[PDB]
C-alpha cells in the first residue's frame, strides 16, 4: 500500500 | 590502510548516527509512560520507543551515501524490511550484560525480559533477542564497525520489493570493503576474518529474528484492541 509517512520522512 | 574514500565513508556514518542517536535519551520523557503494574501495560511506551526509534532509523538511512539516489520505491521497500533489525543493532548501544537489559538512563527508561513481555511478545521470541544482544555486545565493536553494520544491515539487495539490486549491491559492496578494510588496520589475520565472519553471522541472526517476528506482530497488530496501541508510523512501517 501507499507510504505517506515514510515518503514524508524521507525527502 | 583505510584510503580517503573510506575514511569519507566511516566519518558521514559516524556523524549521521551521532545525529540520530541522543545517548542522554531525553527524548523518551515525550513518549506514554511505561506502567510495570494489565494486559499490555508495556505496549504504549515500547511502541512509542519503537515508532522513534524508526524515525531516527529512516535519519541515519538517508545519509548512508548514495542511498537517498536510489528510487523511493526502493528507500521504502529497504527501511520496511531492515527497520526492525537496525532497532535491534542500535539498541545494543543501551543493552547492559549486568542484568540482560536496555538502561536508557534509569529504572523507568530501564526495559528488561518482563517489560518486553508486557508489551505483547512471548519469551520464545524475547530469549533470542536477549541472546543476539549478548553476543554482540561481546564484540566489543568499535563505533565505526558499528555504523558500518547498521548501514549494511539497511543497504542489503536481498529485501523483498527491491527493484534495483545491483545498484543497492553496489553501495552495499563499498560498505562491506571499508569495514573489511577497517578491521585489517585494528586486527591482522586471522584475528581480522574471524571478526568480521562473526559481524556477518550477526546480519544473519537479525534476519532470523525479522522472520520470526513478522509472524508474531502479525498475531498482536491483527487484534484491534493492539494495533490501536501502536503509532501510525509503526502501522505504516511493519504493514
Ligand atoms: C533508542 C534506542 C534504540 O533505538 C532501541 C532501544 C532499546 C530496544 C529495545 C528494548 C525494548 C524492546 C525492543 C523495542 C524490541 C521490540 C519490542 C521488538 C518487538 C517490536 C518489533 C517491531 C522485539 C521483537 C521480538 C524479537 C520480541 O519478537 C527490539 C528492540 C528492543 C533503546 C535505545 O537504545
Amino acid at each position: 500500500k501507499n507510504h505517506p509517512m515514510l515518503m514524508n520522512l524521507l525527502k | 590502510k583505510l584510503s580517503e574514500e573510506q575514511q569519507h565513508i566511516i566519518a558521514i556514518l559516524l556523524d549521521a548516527h551521532h545525529k540520530t542517536y541522543d545517548p542522554t535519551y531525553a527524548d523518551f520523557r515525550d513518549f506514554r509512560p511505561p506502567v510495570r503494574m494489565s494486559p499490555l501495560s508495556m505496549l504504549p511506551h515500547l511502541a512509542d520507543l519503537v515508532s522513534y526509534s524508526i524515525q531516527k532509523v529512516i535519519g541515519f538511512a538517508k545519509m548512508i551515501p548514495g542511498f537517498r539516489d536510489l528510487t523511493s520505491d526502493d528507500q521504502i521497500v529497504l527501511l520496511k524490511s531492515s527497520a526492525i533489525e537496525v532497532i535491534m543493532l542500535r539498541s545494543n548501544q543501551s543493552f547492559t550484560m549486568d542484568d540482560m537489559s536496555w538502561d536508557c538512563g534509569s529504572q523507568d527508561y530501564k526495559y528488561d525480559v518482563t517489560d518486553v513481555s508486557k508489551a505483547g511478545h512471548t519469551l520464545e521470541l524475547i530469549e533470542p533477542l536477549i541472546k543476539f544482544q549478548v553476543g554482540l555486545k561481546k564484540l566489543n565493536l568499535h563505533e565505526e564497525e558499528h555504523v558500518l553494520l547498521m548501514a549494511i544491515c539497511i543497504v542489503s539487495p536481498d529485501r523483498p520489493g527491491v527493484q534495483d539490486a545491483k545498484l543497492v549491491e553496489a553501495i552495499q559492496d563499498r560498505l562491506s570493503n571499508t569495514l573489511q578494510t577497517y578491521i585489517r588496520c585494528r586486527h591482522p589475520p586471522p584475528g581480522s576474518h574471524q571478526l568480521y565472519a562473526k559481524m556477518i553471522q550477526k546480519l544473519a541472526d537479525l534476519r532470523s529474528l525479522n522472520e520470526e517476528h513478522s509472524k508474531q506482530y502479525r498475531s498482536l497488530s491483527f487484534q484491534p484492541e493492539n494495533s490501536m496501541k501502536l503509532t501510525p508510523l509503526v502501522l505504516e512501517v511493519f504493514g
